[PDB]
């Protein structure tokens, strides 16, 4: 694997259903205000699952949505695991292999 | 078991029942 | 600790597992004397654990009792929040997620008792989202309960009373630290600040914050409702309580149990309920950590006992509470190796000597188990674990050494026999 | 104009002498004899930088992605 994109959906497009737009006024609701400015980590998740998996276009776009320099978003989507960058397949299986496990 | 829909979860008893929030500001 | 044990009986500090999952009044044991507590000053909780003195289920020693009547005493401008892990880092470990899964009514209890006590504001928890669908179900607890309006505002008879919010992870390792975590919480990337800043309890989400564990808010409840004079039954004056211990890789049955402290292993092991691989004659090479201890082989191991103190006397002690052993089959060398393999991937990466410093041990240690070129190197090799101590940030390099630091003690031969093993087949 | 190494006269060109302190600077100049000129010695501000003001309520300063 490699963590950079070689131009695939610069505009895939993408959008969120307007049925999901009701649901980020309950994210933001938790946070306090003004430091609210990342809830990036259910949200950008979220649009993992309405589509399954998130291309660049959707990286972008939440930047549109948070106000924060989308650099602040390519980062934390290359960091953790669970995201998927990459296509993937109905189902994608796992095998603890570790000491117990092993 | 519900695979989305993390829906009223969140927004439906936990929307209204979250008070205030003050939370204060950090305007800043 | 009296009789060397360590028993169990129907009275214990968790109340219940197969009995009634749902919500409801919390028919016998849970919310059960609420307004009378929360009405009296609240620091007379403080220090009213201390009758107990819970170290602490955080991995660590640092009794829970002083850090909550520690700072955060007073308040001036700004709010306090709680942010108590559920996550689970050490590979083994799975004591938690037990106590969520089929029994949630306890913690969020264990905030609202517990969180009174630092006068804090808010509640978050946190998961790894790797748990999908017992973390779920916490909102309906959440809301079966909430809902019914057993918290916030003034839930019950107070002026004080604040909900719970839960949050979700991905990756992470991040309860790997506190000062990561609150900083996750956020939103950044996760790079555990530096340990003093102002540590934990100063720098903060916006504001103070204490990162707590899960059993140690767990129990406190039922431990300030009943407490005693029995809140110190097992174990010696230091160490004091009854934890949950866990084992895998080699047992009958292996399950969970509550047994208290000062527990010897050989019939610990054996119990609960079979030694299934040979009781002896196994060898008994035993891990007392989860990942945070090295080997025993099978010395004073089976009689020593459980005692946080007492494992300090050996070379290594364990604040995991977690078991894995082994028999025979299992090759050390080969079943550590994918201990260490896990280290590499679990780093955040920052600091100097824990980039680039495991790996120079991750790619020699697969030297060894292949066999490979000559001696000389384990003397080295001991060396650069002997070499990252004060020098990383976070516990996770004084946590990637041990292993290592402890195979070179307790084996010496079962190395320098193999690479005579592939020096003799060289040739 | 042969090869392009840069001849020069100038016999001095290269001295660097080196003295320690102003004071016993001028020292020189005037017992030999010559003009010349003065520079000033700098130092920074104080200053004032603490790690740990990073992390802040309503101040502007607050880091992201250090
Ligand atoms: C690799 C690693 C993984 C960890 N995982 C956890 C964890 O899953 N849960 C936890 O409570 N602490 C974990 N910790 C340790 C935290 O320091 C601990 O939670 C924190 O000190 C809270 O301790 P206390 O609440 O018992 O006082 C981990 C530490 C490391 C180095
Ligand atoms: S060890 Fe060094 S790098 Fe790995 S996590 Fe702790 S601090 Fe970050």
């Amino acid at each position: 694997v490699h963590r950079d994109t070689p131009e695939n959906n610069p505009e895939t497009p993408f959008d969120f259903t307007p049925e999901n737009y009701k649901r980020i006024e309950a994210i933001v609701k938790n946070y306090p205000e003004g430091h609210k400015a990342a809830a990036v980590l259910p949200v950008l998740d979220l649009a993992q699952r309405q589509n399954g998996w998130l291309p660049i276009s959707a990286m972008n776009k939440v930047a549109e949505i948070l106000q924060v320099p989308p650099m602040r978003v390519y980062e934390v989507a290359t960091f953790y695991t669970m995201y998927n960058r990459k296509p993937v397949g109905k189902y994608h299986i796992q095998v603890c292999t570790t000491t117990p496990c092993m | 078991y519900s695979t989305y829909t993390f829906l009223d979860l969140n927004l439906d008893l936990s929307k209204f029942r979250m008070p205030q929030p003050s939370s204060g500001r950090e305007s800043p | 600790f009296g009789s060397l044990k360590d028993e169990d009986r129907i009275f214990t500090n968790l109340y219940g597992r197969h009995d009634w999952r749902l919500k409801g009044a919390q028919s016998r044991g849970d919310w059960y004397k609420t307004k009378e507590i929360l009405l009296k000053g609240p620091d007379w909780i403080l220090g009213e654990v201390k009758t107990s003195g819970l170290r602490g289920r955080g991995g660590a020693g640092f009794p829970t009792g002083l850090k909550w009547s520690f700072m955060n005493k007073p308040s001036d401008g700004r709010p306090k929040y709680l942010v108590v892990n559920a996550d689970e880092g050490e590979p083994g470990t799975c004591k938690d997620r037990e106590i969520i899964r089929h029994d949630p009514h306890k913690l969020v209890e264990g905030c609202l008792v517990g969180g009174r006590a630092m006068g804090a504001r808010a509640a978050y928890i946190y998961i790894r989202g790797e748990f999908y669908n017992e973390a779920s179900n916490l909102q309906v607890a959440i809301r079966e309960a909430y809902e019914a309006g057993l918290i916030g505002k003034n839930a019950c008879g107070s002026g004080y009373d604040f909900d719970v919010f839960v949050v979700r992870g991905a990756g992470a390792y991040i309860c790997g630290e506190e000062t990561a975590l609150i900083e996750s919480i956020e939103g950044k990337q996760g790079k555990p600040r530096l340990k003093p800043p102002f540590p934990a309890d100063v720098g903060v989400f916006g504001c103070p914050t204490t990162v707590a564990n899960v059993e140690t808010v767990a129990v406190s409840p039922t431990i300030c409702r009943r407490g005693g004079a029995w809140f110190a039954s097992f174990g010696r004056e230091r160490n004091s309580g009854t934890k949950l211990f866990n084992i895998s890789g080699h047992v009958n049955n292996p399950c969970t149990v509550e047994e208290e402290m000062s527990v010897p292993l050989k019939e610990l092991i054996e119990k609960h309920a079979g030694g299934v691989t040979g009781g002896w004659d196994n060898l008994l090479a035993v891990i007392p950590g989860g990942s945070s201890t090295p080997l025993i082989p099978k010395s004073v191991c089976e009689t020593v006992l459980m005692d946080f103190d007492a494992l300090i006397q050996a070379q290594t002690g364990l604040g995991t509470a977690a078991v894995i052993v082994m028999d025979r089959s299992t090759d050390i060398v080969k079943a550590i190796a994918r201990l260490i393999e896990f280290y590499k991937h679990e780093s955040c990466g920052q600091c100097t000597p824990c980039r680039e410093g495991v790996d120079w041990m991750n790619k020699v240690m697969a030297r060894f188990v292949r066999g490979d070129a000559r001696p000389a190197e384990i003397d080295s090799l001991w060396e650069i674990s002997k070499q990252i101590e004060g020098h990383t940030i976070c516990a996770l390099g004084d946590g990637a050494a041990w292993p290592v630091q402890g195979l070179i003690r307790h084996f010496r031969p079962e190395l320098e026999e193999r690479m005579q093993q592939f020096a003799q087949q060289h040739q | 104009p042969l090869m392009g190494w840069a001849s020069t006269a100038d016999p001095l060109s290269n001295l660097v002498l080196t003295f320690s302190t102003k004071e016993d600077a001028v020292a020189f100049a005037e017992k030999n004899g010559w003009s010349y000129d003065v520079e000033e010695r700098k130092v920074p501000k104080p200053k004032s930088k603490s790690y740990g003001a990073n992390f802040s309520w309503n101040k502007r300063t607050r880091v992201s992605t250090k």
